[PDB]
Protein backbone atom coordinates (compact mmCIF):
# COMPACT_ATOMS: atom_id res chain seq x y z
CA UNK A 1 0.00 0.00 0.00
CA UNK A 2 1.30 3.78 -0.86
CA UNK A 3 1.18 4.28 2.60
CA UNK A 4 4.28 2.01 3.69
CA UNK A 5 5.96 4.48 0.75
CA UNK A 6 5.21 7.10 2.46
CA UNK A 7 6.13 6.23 5.54
CA UNK A 8 9.67 5.15 3.82
CA UNK A 9 10.24 7.97 2.15
CA UNK A 10 8.69 10.18 5.50
CA UNK A 11 11.63 7.94 7.79
CA UNK A 12 14.13 9.00 5.09
CA UNK A 13 14.17 13.01 5.12
CA UNK A 14 13.36 12.59 8.53
CA UNK A 15 16.70 10.95 9.16
CA UNK A 16 18.73 13.50 6.76
CA UNK A 17 16.59 16.54 7.57
CA UNK A 18 17.53 15.69 11.04
CA UNK A 19 21.55 15.94 11.87
CA UNK A 20 22.54 19.27 9.86
CA UNK A 21 22.01 20.99 12.89
CA UNK A 22 23.73 18.44 15.22
CA UNK A 23 26.51 18.26 12.67
CA UNK A 24 27.25 22.48 12.67
CA UNK A 25 26.39 21.84 16.58
CA UNK A 26 29.26 19.53 17.44
CA UNK A 27 31.17 21.50 14.72
CA UNK A 28 31.64 24.77 16.15
CA UNK A 29 31.20 23.39 20.11
CA UNK A 30 34.76 21.23 18.93
CA UNK A 31 36.10 23.76 16.96
CA UNK A 32 35.98 26.76 20.06
CA UNK A 33 36.84 23.81 22.08
CA UNK A 34 40.03 22.76 21.24
CA UNK A 35 41.47 26.61 20.63
CA UNK A 36 40.11 27.17 24.01
CA UNK A 37 42.53 24.32 25.16
CA UNK A 38 45.31 25.76 22.87
CA UNK A 39 44.77 28.55 25.58
CA UNK A 40 44.57 26.40 28.75
CA UNK A 41 45.12 23.04 28.52
CA UNK A 42 45.54 22.58 32.47
CA UNK A 43 41.58 22.29 32.46
CA UNK A 44 40.95 19.31 30.48
CA UNK A 45 38.71 17.25 33.01
CA UNK A 46 35.92 19.49 33.08
CA UNK A 47 36.52 20.88 29.50
CA UNK A 48 35.49 17.02 28.51
CA UNK A 49 33.36 17.66 31.24
CA UNK A 50 31.13 20.20 29.48
CA UNK A 51 32.16 19.51 25.95
CA UNK A 52 30.50 15.51 26.54
CA UNK A 53 27.72 17.61 27.98
CA UNK A 54 26.80 19.02 25.01
CA UNK A 55 27.91 16.51 22.86
CA UNK A 56 25.49 14.52 24.81
CA UNK A 57 22.63 16.65 24.18
CA UNK A 58 23.52 16.84 20.89
CA UNK A 59 23.44 13.31 20.28
CA UNK A 60 20.24 12.93 22.01
CA UNK A 61 18.75 14.89 19.12
CA UNK A 62 19.86 13.54 16.54
CA UNK A 63 19.49 9.78 18.55
CA UNK A 64 15.74 10.84 18.96
CA UNK A 65 15.11 11.67 15.20
CA UNK A 66 17.22 8.53 14.18
CA UNK A 67 14.85 6.34 16.60
CA UNK A 68 11.79 7.74 15.00
CA UNK A 69 12.73 7.68 11.19
CA UNK A 70 13.34 3.83 12.52
CA UNK A 71 9.71 3.22 14.58
CA UNK A 72 8.73 4.56 10.92
CA UNK A 73 10.60 1.67 9.28
CA UNK A 74 10.20 -0.94 11.86
CA UNK A 75 7.24 -2.68 13.18
CA UNK A 76 4.84 0.60 13.37
CA UNK A 77 1.03 0.86 14.11
CA UNK A 78 -0.59 2.38 10.63
CA UNK A 79 1.54 -0.40 8.47
CA UNK B 1 88.95 58.36 42.05
CA UNK B 2 87.44 61.01 44.43
CA UNK B 3 84.67 62.99 42.95
CA UNK B 4 81.32 62.92 42.07
CA UNK B 5 80.23 62.19 38.97
CA UNK B 6 77.73 60.38 36.61
CA UNK B 7 77.71 57.54 34.48
CA UNK B 8 75.06 56.37 32.53
CA UNK B 9 73.84 52.62 31.80
CA UNK B 10 72.76 51.71 27.99
CA UNK B 11 70.86 48.31 29.25
CA UNK B 12 68.70 46.84 26.72
CA UNK B 13 65.17 45.44 28.10
CA UNK B 14 65.29 41.31 26.93
CA UNK B 15 61.42 41.50 25.55
CA UNK B 16 59.28 38.21 25.65
CA UNK B 17 57.65 38.56 22.29
CA UNK B 18 54.46 37.45 22.95
CA UNK B 19 52.14 35.32 25.72
CA UNK B 20 51.85 31.65 24.41
CA UNK B 21 48.06 32.87 22.93
CA UNK B 22 47.75 36.54 23.34
CA UNK B 23 44.28 36.86 23.85
CA UNK B 24 42.91 40.31 23.04
CA UNK B 25 39.81 41.63 24.74
CA UNK B 26 40.23 45.23 22.75
CA UNK B 27 40.54 45.24 19.15
CA UNK B 28 43.91 46.12 17.80
CA UNK B 29 43.38 49.48 17.41
CA UNK B 30 41.82 50.78 20.24
CA UNK B 31 44.24 48.60 22.28
CA UNK B 32 47.02 50.73 20.67
CA UNK B 33 44.90 54.05 20.63
CA UNK B 34 44.35 53.36 24.47
CA UNK B 35 48.26 52.33 25.04
CA UNK B 36 50.20 55.32 22.49
CA UNK B 37 49.08 57.88 25.06
CA UNK B 38 50.18 56.06 28.26
CA UNK B 39 53.88 55.94 26.85
CA UNK B 40 53.44 59.78 25.55
CA UNK B 41 52.98 60.03 29.45
CA UNK B 42 55.58 57.86 30.70
CA UNK B 43 58.42 60.51 28.13
CA UNK B 44 57.13 63.60 29.06
CA UNK B 45 57.57 62.28 32.80
CA UNK B 46 60.84 60.77 31.89
CA UNK B 47 61.76 64.31 30.46
CA UNK B 48 61.01 66.18 33.49
CA UNK B 49 62.99 63.92 35.55
CA UNK B 50 66.04 64.08 33.49
CA UNK B 51 65.20 67.46 32.94
CA UNK B 52 65.23 68.41 36.97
Amino acid sequence: PLIAAASVIAAGLAVGLASIGPGVGQGTAAGQAVEGIARQPEAEGKIRGTLLLSLAFMEALTIYGLVVALALLFANPFV
Amino acid sequence: EGKLTVERDMIKTETPAFSPILEFEQDPAQILDALLPLYLNSQILRALQESL
